């Protein structure tokens, strides 16, 4: 009960910045036995509850990612961007010198041996496109940036480590890339 | 006084008269984030990331351009100076689009340690995310605009290094793009004499080397060896990259000297090729169409009886190849002009080596140098090429005789 | 007249989402499982150089970067046209093993081990990787062992654990020095000792579970997998397609695949559903992933893997394994795989190797690279230029192949536990369950 | 010039049925030399790769160091002595150079007798400046 | 395509062996052709062994140059301090979303062309909107349909 | 069919090749004076890489012939 309560999620993210996370491998169990794990792409909860470090990995591309990382930053008191995707934009940002339509088109059209005669673009259910994909410093105030594809175990367990102590930690120049 | 004595961070500095911050903070130790001087081209000022305070004077200046005058206090960290480098920073990353995970320079870029340094965890201004070219229609350079700081140190090394000004400036303001020729690609360009300078010059991951990408990083590099490029006479001087038993990238030092580190395509594409090509290693024989291996014993035998039977009748030769070194031509010399005494040795080039060595001959007799160094076509005012092709033969005399031709207001005759 | 939604679908890779449309008397007259992230990485691409590509492509998912990187580097060769250097072969295999064992490492101990443990009906709090490691302290701590063994492998190959840099255009960049490969080659003896016991605890829970867990969302479809002579390649090697009944169906060089293999976009998701072109959308649907694999190979050539696969193929009625819950069991057989191919990779004095690279002039106009992904096969498809720069891309990606059979399970696994309301909490977790058998990185699958 | 360079052209124009090529396989060679190669009947080349324009004209084709794997000195034309060196080690074991030469001294009734390397004293010397006659021919 | 090598070859026989001009030199081959042509550039270049990428650079560097060719009656519109701050934003949005053409470039069969300029003078009776032959000295929003199809 | 051989004038094998990728191998020169281009072997350069074909080239190039009695007049012929 005593724990701490982070909760993350991906928005655009490859999972990468998730995996890097699962690389501190031993130091897991000791995070585990720091943090209580809330709301994430590890535990079964479907609405994130309140939580203290609300962590973010992958950029803004979709609407319903948008909708989340709103719901993320609602619920929590620091926010940790994983990734250049979620701190500057990232890979996502290519599909950004074409519009969305055309992005769908060459995508689901003229794909080279797709088989759909009648130019369906899945659009049905899912969450649209966004126009331009973002970082989520522009629907979300963010407090420890975190850079990376991806931030390597060290200075995620860094960032972990330095918000469950009490403090706003900005990752030192040392240990800092942005691959 | 020449000497003038300044201080800079606390540290107090040493620096020859007429020189900028810039020369005397680089002189002692001190570090001050540029972006935009390359050590050998004019003092550019575009990146203003220099930018030092001076005591007193509440205005910041540019280390780079403004000279240093006879003591003085700079200060070239505090916050604000910091402040503002981030901000210029930032702007670069917002206006540009700059995408470090899959860039060739990730590692070399000179935005990117600075940004580093500077703890650039954002980008503040809002991303313009609009379309630049990416020039990758050459097979050797390609140009990603969307990673250019527009530093002009491409543009300066093409203008006033290599003389074959491919590279300029296209608009102003904000459509200022670097372009190639009437605003066309790399390719399609007729003054490009494809030597990779701008590549060496670029800071920023625009230009770069295609097929030596992300292997010719400096950063993961496990040697850096500095010698001379064999392939011609220039003999350029070079530090050469290697990572694992391979060259990756080979820029050229001597950005003091008048040549500037541009070395050819023949030295900064197939030095670096040349460590990755097939390397026998075991004596062949042919067999008819096709090489079988065999052993030293066996190999040298059967080459050794082919080497008998054509020297009783004389029949025998030798074209060594005059790349090889001053020890590897002795002992050839050992065995062929001398122990066997063949006089039908030869070098890959005797015709050009005898026919300079016999033709400078009377001057010899006469008691003069008949060559100069090829560095004082710098400052000539006529340059007759008399039957020569100086891109195909010696490229750095040819790209003085650019720099000289355009720059300096010389004249050309061929006699060819 | 209404739906369910199990929005997010957790423990898998991925943005998910499992609808269930229900009928007025509360029965399911439908399920479908939506993809409802894109990025583009069909569009980014057009302008770039082809050596960009291994650098680029990995991002299309950090659970499998390497086969993402190993499908480019081949595109990208093939592009060339270089041999390969075997050296640069073996070393590649050792980077694709490593991949191996860390992604199913991920997949059975992070992701499924919580349902096939505690049981579907668990409580939330307890089914995850946390509660494992509470509970369970030995077991989480393995599998940890093993996927930090195969991320070891990818790190020392390839400098970063996720998105590495180990394979050019050409060939390999870095071998593997004496000490790190005894290093490498010291604990396998107890990652092996790991798979087995996760093997021995999987085939009981299959076998507890006797019939129930054999009609779990078993449905009869095709096998896709590469082939050696005969033999189960993960690296290299022709694409088998077995018909449900055990006879090899359209035998084909991954090359020329554009006359077999077809994408039929459905509006509902944004993965496209890649079937056996003769066969129709949706009856040339297929499988892939472990379960495709074993069912596809008739035999293994690693010798103590060899046992427990001829385990796997004295369970299927002709060697064709048809059962969903069986891609776990089949799963740690890859990774038995993996782990006794690392040993025979290490056990050759061509790791430690020199000649590793070829480089060549002459850029071909088009160039595929099919590996086998641990999730399934991998075809990767690049047209490019005189100049190198890429025109075309086509990336045919493991989930896929399997979106039909996962939205056919999801529908099968609803259609069995229905309730007219109060639509329970274990049903989901089933549902969730279908999905979380292959595994998917719905990432890969939505390039 | 003061080593190997022979003071008569005897390439193309003279049949030599055995020649002994060494190729550091960098420039792009004289398409005439190639020729006269071509038709010598027994080429050795002890070339260090396989390039295509050397092993097409060559019977036997020993390995080499390959410019980076040994170091030199380069005396060139304007005097002073220059330093390549030693870039990446030799991998292999050519176990030398000198050893192909003294094999070929072996059963040929000549020895070796390794000499100093010649120094270049730049046989141009400027002793006049802006002081030259033409020279009649 | 004859008629683009003399012509420009002809006026830079004065500017031969002379240090400096190229703006002038271009000037002229504006006021002669209208435009400046690749091929006009190019024999500049070639003339004054002056660099292309020097030629280009200075060539779309300077706003009256222009490399395309211009209409056959330009519609500069004032966007002047003094225009603007009497709300000349809106004649030019209107003058572009009615020949439906972008900011500075030219109607697809050469009979217009919308150029911006800074103060043509008339700072007292502002906007002005000159049609490239005489001010205009009003011009609201209403009087810009019967100038652009008179001089069509 | 087969692959193209180009003996050299003293009898080493240069350059067998698959008549597939030929264009990295021979190329043509255009003299002036004839509408006959001159193919040559493209490594040594007009006019150096010029051979020859016909009747005398193959059976130079041949190392044996397959039929049984033209193979006697043939042996003939080599030496
Ligand atoms: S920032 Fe990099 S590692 Fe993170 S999700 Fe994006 S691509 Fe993957
Ligand atoms: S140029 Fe430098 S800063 Fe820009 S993307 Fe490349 S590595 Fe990053
Ligand atoms: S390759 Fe050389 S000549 Fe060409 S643009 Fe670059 S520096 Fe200039
Ligand atoms: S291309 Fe590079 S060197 Fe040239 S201006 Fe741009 S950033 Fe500078
Ligand atoms: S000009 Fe080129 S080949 Fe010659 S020495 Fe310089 S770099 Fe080497
Ligand atoms: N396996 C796997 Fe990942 C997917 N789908 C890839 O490639
Ligand atoms: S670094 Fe001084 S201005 Fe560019
Ligand atoms: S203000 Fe428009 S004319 Fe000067
Ligand atoms: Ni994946």
């Amino acid at each position: 009960m005593a724990k701490a309560k982070v909760a993350t999620f991906w928005l655009e993210a490859c999972a990468g910045c998730h995996m890097s996370f699962l690389d501190l491998d031993e130091r897991l169990i000791d995070l585990f036995q720091n943090v209580e794990i809330l709301f994430s792409p590890i535990v079964d909860a479907k609405d994130i509850p309140n939580i203290d470090v609300g962590v973010l990995s992958g950029g803004l591309g979709n609407v319903e990612e948008v909708e989340l990382a709103k719901k993320m930053r609602e619920r929590c008191k620091y926010l940790v961007a994983w990734g250049d995707c979620a701190v500057f934009g990232g890979i996502n940002c290519m599909r950004n010198f074409i519009p969305k339509d055309v992005v769908l088109r060459e995508g689901y059209i003229e794909t080279a041996s797709t088989v759909n005669p009648q130019g369906i673009v899945p659009s049905e259910d899912i969450p649209e496109l966004l126009p331009r994909a973002l970082p989520i410093d522009y629907e979300v105030k963010v407090d420890v940036y975190v850079p990376g594809c991806p931030p390597d175990a060290d200075t995620i367990y860094y960032v972990f480590k330095e918000l469950l102590a009490g403090r706003v930690p900005k990752v030192p120049s040392e240990m800092m890339r942005y691959d | 006084m020449k000497e003038i004595t300044l201080t800079i961070d606390g540290k107090v500095c040493k620096g020859v008269q007429g020189d900028t911050i810039l020369d005397v903070a680089n002189k002692n130790d001190v570090y001050i984030p540029t972006l935009c001087y390359q050590k050998g081209l004019t003092p550019i000022g575009a990146c203003r990331m220099c930018v030092v305070q001076l005591e007193g004077n509440p205005k910041m200046l540019p280390s780079c351009t403004t000279p240093a005058q006879d003591g003085m206090v700079v200060v070239t960290k505090n916050e604000k100076l910091k402040d503002y480098r981030r901000q210029i920073l930032e702007l670069l990353f917002a206006g540009r689009n700059h995408f470090c995970m899959y860039c060739s320079q990730s590692g070399d870029c000179e935005l990117q340690r600075l940004a580093i340094e500077h703890e650039m965890d954002s980008v503040r201004f809002p991303y313009l995310y609009e379309d630049f070219e990416v020039d990758a229609t050459d097979p050797n350079l390609m140009m990603d605009h969307n990673r250019c700081v527009l530093c002009q140190r491409c543009i300066r090394t093409c203008s006033e290094i290599v003389g074959a000004h491919t590279l300029d400036l296209e608009r102003r303001g904000w459509q200022a793009k670097v372009i190639a020729d009437l605003g066309k690609r790399l390719r399609e360009s007729d003054t490009c004499v494809n030597c990779g300078a701008c590549a060496q010059s670029c800071p920023t991951g625009t230009i770069t080397i295609r097929e030596f990408a992300y292997r010719g990083r400096r950063s993961e590099c496990d040697a850096v060896v500095e010698s001379v490029c064999p392939l011609c006479a220039v003999g350029c001087k070079i530090k050469t990259y290697v990572r694992t038993g391979s060259i990756v990238r080979v820029e050229g030092t001597g950005v003091e000297e008048p040549d500037g580190g541009q070395l050819c395509h023949m030295g900064r594409w197939w030095l670096p090729e040349s460590t990755e090509r097939e390397r026998v290693t075991v004596p062949l024989i042919r067999e008819g169409a096709s090489y079988r291996e065999a052993t030293w014993e066996e190999a040298l035998a059967l080459a050794s009886a082919e080497f008998k039977k054509a020297y009783d009748q004389e029949k025998a030769g030798a074209i060594l190849s005059s790349l090889c070194t001053d020890e590897e031509l002795t002992l050839f010399s050992a065995l062929f002009r001398n122990a066997l005494k063949m006089k039908h040795i030869d070098t890959f080039d005797g015709d050009i080596i005898r026919g300079f060595f016999k033709g400078f001959m009377p001057f010899r007799e006469q008691g003069v140098r008949p060559f100069t160094a090829a560095h004082h076509i710098l400052d000539s005012d006529l340059i007759i090429t008399m039957f020569a092709d100086p891109q195909k033969e010696a490229p750095v005399v040819a790209s003085y005789i650019r720099v000289a031709c355009l720059h300096r207001n010389a004249k050309l005759m061929n006699l060819s | 007249v209404f739906k369910l939604e199990i929005n997010p679908v957790t423990r898998i890779e991925g943005h998910g989402k499992i609808t269930v449309m229900l009928d007025e008397s509360g029965h399911v007259r439908e399920t479908r499982f939506h993809v409802t992230q894109y990025r583009g990485f069909e569009v980014f691409t057009h302008g770039r150089d082809f050596r960009e590509m291994p650098v680029i492509t990995p991002r299309i998912c950090g659970i499998c970067p390497v086969s993402h990187h190993l499908a480019s580097a081949k595109a990208c060769d093939e592009i060339l046209g270089v041999t390969i250097t075997p050296a640069a072969h073996k070393l590649r295999e050792l980077m694709h093993m490593g991949q191996i064992v860390q992604s199913h490492a991920l997949s059975f101990f992070h992701l499924s081990s919580p349902d096939i443990l505690w049981g579907f009906d668990a409580p939330v709090k307890i089914r995850n990787v946390a509660g494992l490691v509470d509970r369970y302290p030995e077991l989480a701590k393995k599998g940890i062992m093993l996927r930090k063994f195969g991320q070891e492998i990818i790190k020392t190959l390839g400098g970063k654990k996720i998105h590495p840099w180990h394979s050019i255009p050409g060939g390999v960049n870095r071998s593997l020095t004496p000490q790190e490969r005894d290093a490498i080659a010291a604990q396998l003896p107890e990652m092996k000792s790991i798979a087995m016991e996760a093997i021995k605890l999987i085939k009981d829970y299959l076998q507890e579970g006797g019939e129930e867990l054999k009609e779990f969302a078993t449905l009869d479809t095709a096998y896709m997998g590469l082939v050696r002579d005969g033999y189960l390649e993960l690296y290299d090697g022709e694409v088998r397609i077995k018909a449900p009944r055990g006879r090899i169906l359209d035998q084909f060089d991954p090359k020329d695949y554009l006359d077999h293999i077809g994408e039929h976009v459905e509006p509902w998701s944004y993965l496209k559903f890649p079937f056996y072109k003769a066969l129709g959308f949706p009856h040339g649907s297929y499988r892939v992933g472990p379960l495709a694999r074993l069912n596809a190979a008739d035999a293994v050539s690693t010798p103590e893997a060899s046992k427990e696969f001829a385990l796997y193929k004295e369970m299927g009625e002709d060697g064709i394994v048809p059962y969903t819950l069986y891609y776990h069991y089949a799963r740690l057989i890859e990774a038995l795989y993996g782990l006794e191919r690392i040993e025979q990779l290490l056990a050759d004095p061509d790791i430690t190797s020199s000649d590793l690279r070829v480089t060549s002039k002459e850029i071909n106009p088009e160039g595929i690279g099919v590996i086998e992904a641990p999730r399934g096969t991998l075809i990767h498809h690049y047209q490019v230029n005189e100049s190198g720069v890429i025109t075309k891309v086509n990336l045919i990606v493991a989930t896929g192949h399997n979106n039909f059979a996962m939205n056919k399970g999801v529908e099968m696994v609803a259609k069995k536990y229905i309730t007219g309301t109060n639509v329970p909490e274990g049903v989901f977790n089933r549902l969730e369950h279908v999905i979380r058998a292959y595994d998917p990185c719905l990432s890969c699958s939505t390039h | 010039r003061n080593t190997v360079v022979s003071e008569n052209p005897w390439l193309g124009r003279e049949r030599r049925d055995f020649l002994y090529v060494f190729s550091t396989a960098m420039v792009p060679e004289e398409e005439e030399i190639l020729a006269a190669i071509s038709a010598t009947r027994f080429v050795v080349v002890q070339t260090p790769f396989k390039v295509r324009p050397l092993v097409n004209l060559a019977d036997i084709l020993l390995p080499a160091p390959a410019w980076y794997e040994r170091s030199g000195h380069f005396c060139t034309i304007e005097g002073e002595r220059r330093k390549l060196n030693t870039i990446v080690p030799p991998k292999g074991e050519i176990k030398s150079l000198h050893y192909v030469m003294d094999e070929f001294a072996k059963k040929l009734g000549v020895k070796l007798e390794r000499p100093e390397v010649s120094p270049c004293e730049e046989i141009f010397k400027s002793q006049l400046r802006a002081s030259e006659a033409r020279i009649v021919t | 395509t004859v008629d683009v090598v003399e012509k420009v070859k002809e006026i830079v026989a004065p500017w031969k062996g002379k240090q400096g001009g190229l703006i002038p030199i271009l000037q002229e081959v504006q006021r002669e052709l209208g435009y400046l042509p690749e091929e006009a550039l190019l024999t500049i270049s070639r003339e004054l062994k002056m660099p292309k990428a020097e030629v280009y650079g200075v060539a779309t560097f300077y706003a009256q140059f222009h490399l395309k060719p211009r209409g056959r009656h330009v519609i500069r519109v004032c966007r002047g301090t003094a225009c603007h701050v009497r709300g000349s934003l809106q004649i030019l949005e209107k003058v572009k979303q009615m020949l439906g053409i972008e900011e500075n470039e030219t109607t697809d069969d050469l009979r217009f062309t919308l150029e911006p300029v800074a103060c043509l003078g008339a700072c007292g009776l502002a906007p002005v909107m000159m049609v490239d032959e005489d001010t205009h000295g009003r011009m609201t929003p209403d009087k810009i349909q019967a100038i652009l199809d008179k001089y069509q």
